[PDB]
């Protein structure tokens, strides 16, 4: 019980941390590119 | 125009040495410190640099590598790395931090895997720009990946623990092959980020 739900848990922070580094990725590689077509 | 220089034991100090470092818009030095121990081929990071590297980095920015970026990352390395071993012969090992560490054996990896090939070998002798390129990208790629790891909470010991495959898998890049099985080493690289991906997953817990 304690081995699912720690499972889940860390599957769930591992999504959270997945979107939120995929809009933390598109704002980064937005500037970038913005940068080096500036 | 590629001239000799056999200085007396080695020192800048003779005429030879000066009136050829005076009209040369690069030079390229060699060390007889790794060359007495029958280590590959010998330069001084130190020392050798060339004025000419700006256009050259220019002209590597046509097969899109980057030459300055790479060659200055492993530079200031190599840099904070003596400073480090200045530093550790000073006082300690015991006396540092985790990035710095993670430098010094950023630094060894590079002596070792790197700036060291056997001429000799069916691999080593020649390098490719490609192969250079890639494995400096690699070796980059892998450094940002232990420094953010670093960031993250984990000591540089408890990363080198699980990291030890693609320890082995980065000092294995010498070998390869020829022209073809490129992406075989890029995709090995794209595996070794994963690796960390996998690691961080581990820590976690």
């Amino acid at each position: 019980a304690f081995i699912r739900k720690e499972a889940e848990e860390k599957a769930k922070e591992i999504q959270l941390k997945a979107d939120q580094e995929y809009e933390i990725e598109k704002t980064n590689i937005v500037r970038n590119e913005t940068n080096n077509i500036d | 125009i590629v001239a000799a220089v056999s200085p007396a034991g080695g020192d800048f100090s003779d005429p030879v040495t000066t009136a050829t470092l005076g009209i040369t818009q690069v030079f390229w030095g060699l060390d007889k410190k790794l060359a007495q121990r029958k280590h590959f081929p010998s330069i001084n990071t130190s020392v050798s640099y060339s004025k000419y590297t700006n256009v050259l980095n220019k002209f590597y920015d046509s097969n899109y590598p980057e030459f300055p970026v790479l060659r200055d990352r492993m530079k200031e390395i190599l840099s904070n790395a003596e400073e480090l071993e200045q530093v550790v012969q000073l006082v300690g090992k015991s006396a540092l931090s985790d990035s710095d560490k993670i430098t010094l054996d950023v630094a060894t990896l590079i002596k070792e895997d790197f700036l060291q090939q056997n001429g000799y070998s069916t691999y080593d002798a020649f390098c490719p720009i490609w192969k250079t390129f890639d494995m400096m990208r690699a070796f980059i790629s892998y450094h940002d990946e232990a420094q953010k790891a670093v960031a993250n909470g984990a000591n540089w010991s408890k990363l080198a623990d699980s990291t030890g495959d693609v320890k082995h898998a980065v000092s294995s890049s010498k070998f390869f092959e020829p022209s073809r099985g490129e992406k075989e080493v890029h995709g090995e690289f794209e595996k070794l980020l994963s690796t960390m991906q996998e690691r961080f997953a581990e820590s976690t817990d």
